[PDB]
């Protein structure tokens, strides 16, 4: 088939109203990652 | 983890309260040297 525009905003919404910032922010800031330079 | 974000600040701030303390110190005999020399002082001014 094909994926026009008006869909696709549409199958991005649909993919991102699922996934979770606050638990990687939560894993980025773990005492094994949290002083680097 | 709460308590584990905020580790940093603490470290940091307990290590000034080090330096403050070790200058406390340093403060600390030299004003027993002054007094030395100020009772030196006041046994020349009782010989002149």
């Amino acid at each position: 088939f094909r994926l026009y525009w008006d869909d696709l905003k549409r199958k991005l919404s649909e993919k991102l109203d699922s996934t979770d910032f606050t638990s990687t922010i939560k894993l980025l800031n773990e005492n094994s990652y949290v002083p680097r330079e | 983890d709460s308590i584990s974000y905020s580790n940093f600040s603490v470290a940091e701030n307990f290590q000034k309260m080090k330096d403050y303390y070790k200058e406390i110190e340093k403060l600390k005999i030299k004003i027993l040297q002054l007094i030395e020399a100020i009772k030196k002082y006041q046994q020349h001014v009782e010989e002149l």
